[PDB]
């Protein structure tokens, strides 16, 4: 880690619900991947029922 | 009316859109500036991409909202 940070901020805002430390956690995991993780969260986002 | 286009890198461009448009047209224009394909960029907003051919008024979309564009090519 050195500045994902900045990323983790695309993701507060990006997502304006999802908890911060959701954001950390998975953020952490991907190996601090943006593309590959948002792209899963967008899906996710489907419908609630 | 005019809506921001932030990318995940850290640039913001502001796009003209009538409230009765279509995200479609948004992709167009985006992709007249920068130049980036519509498949490779990611118009995310709401937690998720907007559909493309969809009027601002199904996503209640307001004036002035802050769209994340995040590239496909290269990154993850």
């Amino acid at each position: 880690n050195d500045d994902h940070e900045s990323k983790l901020s695309i993701l507060m805002d990006m997502f304006p619900a999802i908890s911060k430390s959701k954001l950390q956690v998975h953020l952490l995991e991907n190996n601090n991947d943006l593309d590959l993780t948002i792209g899963l969260l967008l899906k996710e986002n489907d419908d609630k029922s | 009316m005019q809506i921001f286009v932030k990318t995940l890198t850290g640039k913001t461009i502001t796009l003209e859109v009538e409230s009765s448009d279509t995200i479609d047209n948004v992709k167009s224009k985006i992709q007249d500036k920068e130049g980036i394909p519509p498949d490779q960029q990611r118009l995310i907003f709401a937690g998720k991409q907007l559909e493309d051919g969809r009027t601002l008024s199904d996503y209640n979309i307001q004036k002035e909202s802050t769209l994340h564009l995040v590239l496909r090519l290269r990154g993850g």
